DNA sequence: GCATTGTTTAGATCCCGGATC
DNA sequence: CGATCCGGGATCTAAACAATG
């Protein structure tokens, strides 16, 4: 049915090859010139985003590169009772932690360190002349350094802090993937470190910006690349799952819609994370490979719409890793945009999503 | 039914007009002789059969969207 | 159902970027 | 390092399919 729509979404093999070539050439040199005893000496590369998760659509012009810092012995103080934003404190005084120059009092400067980070990058992108490079202005709020290579190929770089300590109290009931995947897998997955990225946008007065956001992008990559209740789902032609195909078309649905409303109107200001988080809860309640048969492509899609419709209809989508945190909270999005969104899809669903062609 | 390629359009008449004159009951031998004969015709002797096969798929490809 | 020739596709091989240790 | 091996766009090889007693 809609199986042909995927052909209009497959990335050209030569496009990804040339794009990732120039992206890697800038990233490695930027990473090489980084880590010169600015306490960045142990920065590592973490590949996340819709590309490395094999769900990138249209043309490969955007990348999500993450830089990590293995900063040890960090004590985190929960900001208010948000359950997601955190103060970075330090557990003990003696060791002289590498980011101590970025310590304000007992809290870490999410602004001074991030500006220093952009400073080192802006200094060295000019020096290299192998590739035309323009640094996009830091977008109001945006914690990322958006580089623009010649002729698109934008690169989003988010400085992150790696924490090998155990996860937090907020994530205690999250990641409810026990019938799906394994309870053994959850333990194996929880031991992996959690990451800290500066808060993306203004909230509250706009000050006290030293809050940090939890990030489990590496977690989302692992379970996507090993997604089957049986270990060999997608290993062989038999029992190929449609999981990736569902939120692929879902991302194309919303991507298609945002472009459609180019009037600077509503249905704006929410990204694929809501689609990905919704598809995540879909696979939770559907923890069997039989439910995700390839033949029932329109059925599993319809079930994923149904849960997204219901997530819209219920006006609550909690973060997968953080249950209390609601991505469809009344503060985040007005109920009218859900009315806006549900109006479209229901029309598009019965009338076979006419925006595809 | 997939349209008749130029060989089948040419093979339907020749097998008949051979099995009448020939006394071979088996079609295995007769088909071997037809492939022998088709492999020995000039390209001009085979062009109208290509034109016919093109007209066959002309009203089977744009009237039946299945292949 | 045998044996031919041409067309069409799907079942399979190849090839490369990413990734983990 | 790099050695290896997997996932998926690209491309090939193969068998099945047509008329016929
Ligand atoms: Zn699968």
């Amino acid at each position: 049915k809609l199986r042909a729509v995927l052909e209009k979404l497959k990335l050209s093999r030569d496009d990804i090859s040339t794009a990732a070539g120039m992206v890697k050439g800038v990233v490695d040199h930027l990473l090489l010139r980084l880590k010169c005893d600015s306490a960045f000496r142990g920065v590592g590369l973490l590949n996340t985003g819709s590309y490395y998760e094999h769900v990138k659509i249209s043309a490969p012009n955007e990348f999500d590169v993450m830089f990590k810092l293995e900063v040890p012995r960090i004590q985190l103080e929960e900001y208010s009772n948000t359950r997601a934003y955190y103060f970075v404190k330090f557990k003990r005084n003696p060791k002289e932690n590498p980011l101590s120059q970025f310590l304000e009092g007992e809290i870490l400067s999410a602004s001074k360190m991030l500006s220093k980070f952009r400073k080192i990058i802006k200094e060295e992108i000019n020096d290299i002349k192998d590739t035309d490079v323009i640094m996009k202005r830091k977008r109001g709020g945006s914690p990322a350094v958006t580089l623009l290579i010649s002729e698109k190929i934008s690169v989003d770089i988010t400085l992150a802090l790696e924490s090998k300590s155990s996860w937090p109290a907020s994530t205690q009931e999250g990641l409810r993937i026990q019938n799906w995947l394994s309870a053994k897998v959850r333990k194996q997955l929880r031991l992996k470190p959690f990451y800290l990225v500066p808060k993306h946008a203004k909230e509250g007065n706009g000050f006290q910006e030293e809050t940090w956001r939890l990030s489990f992008s590496h977690i989302e990559k692992e379970i996507l690349n090993n997604h089957g209740k049986s270990k060999t789902c997608c290993e062989n032609k038999e029992e190929k799952c449609c999981r990736k195909d569902c939120l692929k078309l879902m991302k194309y649905l919303l991507e298609q819609l945002k472009e459609r409303f180019k009037d600077k109107k509503h249905l704006d200001k929410f990204s694929s994370y809501h689609v990905k988080t919704a598809f995540f809860h879909v696979c939770t309640q559907n923890p069997q490979d039989s439910q995700w048969d390839r033949k029932d492509l329109g059925l599993c899609f319809d079930n994923c719409v149904t849960y997204f419709l219901q997530c819209l209809r219920t006006e609550k989508l909690e973060n997968y890793f953080i249950p209390e945190f609601n991505l469809f909270s009344s503060n985040l999005i007005d109920k009218r945009s859900k009315e806006f969104l549900t109006k479209q899809i229901e029309y598009e669903r019965n009338n076979e999503f006419p925006v595809f062609d | 039914k997939r349209p008749m390629n130029a060989f089948i359009v040419w093979s339907r008449d020749q097998r008949r007009k051979m099995a009448l004159e020939n006394p071979r009951m088996r079609n295995s031998e007769i088909s071997k002789q037809l492939g022998y004969q088709w492999k020995m015709l000039t390209e001009a002797e085979k062009w109208p059969f290509f034109q016919e096969a093109q007209k066959l798929q002309a009203m089977h490809r744009e009237k039946y969207p299945n292949y």
